[PDB]
DNA sequence: TATCTGACACGTGCCTGGAGACTAGGGAGTAATCCCCTTGGCGGTTAAAACGCGGGGGACAGCGCGTACGTGCGTTTAAGCGGTGCTAGAGCTGTCTACGACCAATTGAGCGGCCTCGGCACC
DNA sequence: GGTGCCGAGGCCGCTCAATTGGTCGTAGACAGCTCTAGCACCGCTTAAACGCACGTACGCGCTGTCCCCCGCGTTTTAACCGCCAAGGGGATTACTCCCTAGTCTCCAGGCACGTGTCAGATA
């Protein structure tokens, strides 16, 4: 009955320096 | 006499029913639940006590609680954790 | 004498699980002795703490506080 | 009438405040603390077992096990950097592809 | 083709999420390690669950040692895996130090 | 000779411990990085000795950085250093996760 | 463009400091990226710490603590 | 105008009694100072943690031992157990 | 007659007292607690301060600076192992072959 | 008239696996 | 070698912190008992660890090159000393009203011990 | 396809703790004032960053040469399940002893503020 609205991305690399966007 | 131990599994398994009213779980599942939720707590615990510790202060109180969980979480998850927190506080001292 | 019971075969199933597709010769005695190095420090760490509490039994609470002082938290296990 | 009925959670607040008196954390405990943390609590442990109910889902099961629990957690940035230096028994590894 | 059956097996054991090390000879090297540690005159027995939560975590962090020297030795266009690779894995890990 | 030139400066440099990074831009780098960090009708002013202890920690910070590519452009059999050896560094560093 | 303030011969200091012979044209931006990782976490934790007291004056305590709190302990300004 | 204390005395002496003839900078000062403390603090939480860890309310020189014990390196507890089992035994003597 | 004094240690014993009954460790405090703690402190200092006092006096100076202390630091195995993850500030990197 | 009495030596490296002997 | 500069080292004032004595009350050490678990061995049994041998895909050394890199010099820009002025903000101090700990009663809350029931591999 | 094994999941009591109400010591929010380092600007000059030209040197691709993990086949030592059995010891419960927080009173100890003074930079 209740559901997460938070936004959920796959796992980034930091150590290529990734953007969100 | 043996005494009780203190788990955290009945509200684990209401919040479950609550979210999937047909998915189980088993007990080594609610094992790795338990402790993991013991850590969370032990560490926001520790970081607030260490907090109000460094502003020579004896009393804490829910700034110091919010700021704790705004540097231990990320700020994806302490936006939403400071939002749920806020309406839960609010919604106490409504009453 | 006692540190072959991680013969080959254990070690190549270790490697297969971490994705590796071709084993040197020279690879199982420094896998043995990193093993034996980090259980010797865990060991150590468990001992302390089952002394300190005057027992004569090592359970896997120490287990579990010894690694979660390491810096390796565990879970599944309790405390 | 329990504290945890007014606030409208699920977690229990007055066993936190008693964690938090006998916890040798300070002198004197608020009292907007308890509820807070409860409610932070009570968050996480929805979110993170909502993850771990749709992996278990994916794969057609309706019990939950370890490794589901290590699919739901290692695949969010956020609770891979919440949790990254701790293990889950008997979880596995995360396929290369 | 041997690549076939290697990925094949690679697959198969990163599904699976078991133990790959019989018990009954890490126990007596665990054994003589915690006498090694123990003075002669009292002997330390040891659980049930110590154990497995023991090698569970040695068999985590071994699994981390073997991906990050593979991915060591796989930088230097090569897929064999050398001594010198877990050595400097080791060294750029900045632990035990 | 270019290779006692390349010597004499890193003995010179390994024998010094001042500092290496000029103060001014520093000071403009991480005024313009906490301008967006706060809100817009309200800003915050920085001491000298935080401003010097942050960079003093940078430089420290980025000498083990390049100390720890240098060692892997060194593995693999080369002089000269590329961006794919600080990648790889920072991925087996494991920190920022 | 504040970030263009590090300039060249500054890395290629640090860098024989390091104990780098010859450098590549590719390594002055990764280094420039991680350093602006690097300061931009530091600096968000430093925000939050003097942002708790109510103050509008960032100092050295608070850079100390941290650098603390993530691990990396400085000396010679605080604590 | 509210002064601050500090382990500087107490420093200087024992390095006067280790070397007769040498001097000291406020650096080096500030940074045993913030050693000292670190490690003081180090040791406190764990002997609190330890007496926790036995349903304990107590901190007596067991618990501070085998802190020291699990804290410092092999030689070095060995040497500063036996500096505090000294100590001790010669505070007790009234 | 101070308490320092009686047990022979150039370091406080009150004051490390105070400064652990007023941090919220636990609810009672023991006898022997402060006098240990202060003696393992005063040893430990004692040492740091030879190992500067020696690395200063080996390049013919009169005053300890920084840069001593980190060679004396980075010269120990013991002493690189508890301050593995801390810095000295003016210190410097040492120098290597 | 304080002298150190525990043995001093060398930074080990622990990635070659080297002992105290 | 004569002269100016700055940080290290030694002398005062004293007040807030350190030292000494009586009380009592809860906390840690000492005995005593039981039953869950552990160490040690035996019968078996097949799953899995051990060892010999062929050949082929993979690791390593040598050679040619050409494209990126460090060296060298004319030249322009922004670092830094140093004043000058402005000021918002850090820091110390007096009031007291509201928030928190403590004590007696108690009742509805959460856990240990039955009993049931469905999923699954089995013969 | 019928059936026994086993792990979740819902009752039945039952006991130790969250609630409630009243009291009193206390603490930091607020308002007030004072003094300082951060901010911005100015003048200027010399250390240092920049762009352009070029010899060079080594990372890379290609070739060839060894060569030692790997799979296939045969033989075997120990891993484990079930059963046996004694006892060392962790958990639990009483019990008498004493360590220290609390309070009060009295007094020495190190920090902030003067006052030199010699190694080092300058001429």
């Amino acid at each position: 009955l209740r559901k997460s609205t938070r936004v959920k991305v796959a796992p980034l690399q930091y150590w290529r320096n990734e953007k969100i966007v | 006499s043996k005494a009780r131990k203190e788990t955290y599994s009945s509200y684990i398994y209401k919040v479950l029913k609550q979210t999937h009213p047909d998915t189980g779980i088993s007990q080594k599942s609610m094992s790795i639940l338990n402790s993991f939720v013991n850590d969370i707590f032990e560490r926001i615990a520790t970081e607030a006590s260490k907090l109000a510790a460094y502003n020579k202060k004896s009393t804490i109180s829910a700034r110091e609680i919010q700021t704790a969980v705004r540097l231990i979480l990320p700020g994806e998850l302490a936006k939403h954790a400071v939002s749920e927190g806020t309406r839960a506080v609010t919604k106490y001292s409504s009453s | 004498d006692n540190i072959q019971g991680i013969t080959k075969p254990a070690i190549r199933r270790l490697a297969r699980r971490g994705g590796v597709k071709r084993i040197s010769g020279l690879i199982y005695e420094e896998v043995r002795a990193v093993l034996k190095s980090f259980l010797e420090s865990v060991i150590r760490d468990s001992v302390t703490y089952t002394e300190h509490a005057k027992r004569k039994t090592v359970t896997s609470l120490d287990v579990v506080y010894a690694l979660k002082r390491q810096g390796r938290t565990l879970y599944g296990f309790g405390g | 009438q329990s504290r945890s009925a007014k606030a409208g959670l699920t977690f229990p607040v007055g066993r936190v405040h008693r964690l938090l008196r006998r916890g040798n954390y300070a002198q004197r405990i608020g009292s907007g603390a308890p509820v807070y943390l409860t409610a932070v609590l009570e968050y996480l442990a929805a979110e993170i077992l909502e993850l771990a109910g749709n992996a278990a889902r994916d794969n057609k099961k309706t019990r939950i096990i370890p490794r589901h629990l290590q699919l739901a957690i290692r695949n969010d940035d956020e609770l891979n950097k919440l949790l990254g230096n701790v293990t889950i028994a008997q979880g596995g590894v995360l396929p290369n592809i | 083709t041997p690549s076939e059956l290697a990925l094949y097996e690679i697959r198969k054991y990163q599904r699976s999420t078991d133990l790959l090390i019989s018990k009954i000879p890490f126990a007596r090297l665990v054994k003589e390690v915690t006498d090694e540690f123990t003075t002669k005159d009292q002997d330390l027995r040891w659980q049930s669950m110590a154990i497995m939560a023991l090698q569970e975590a040695s068999e985590a962090y071994l699994v981390g040692l073997l991906e990050h020297t593979n991915l060591l030795a796989l930088h230097a266009k090569r897929i064999t895996i050398m001594k010198k690779d877990m050595q400097l894995a080791r060294r750029i890990r900045g632990q035990f130090i």
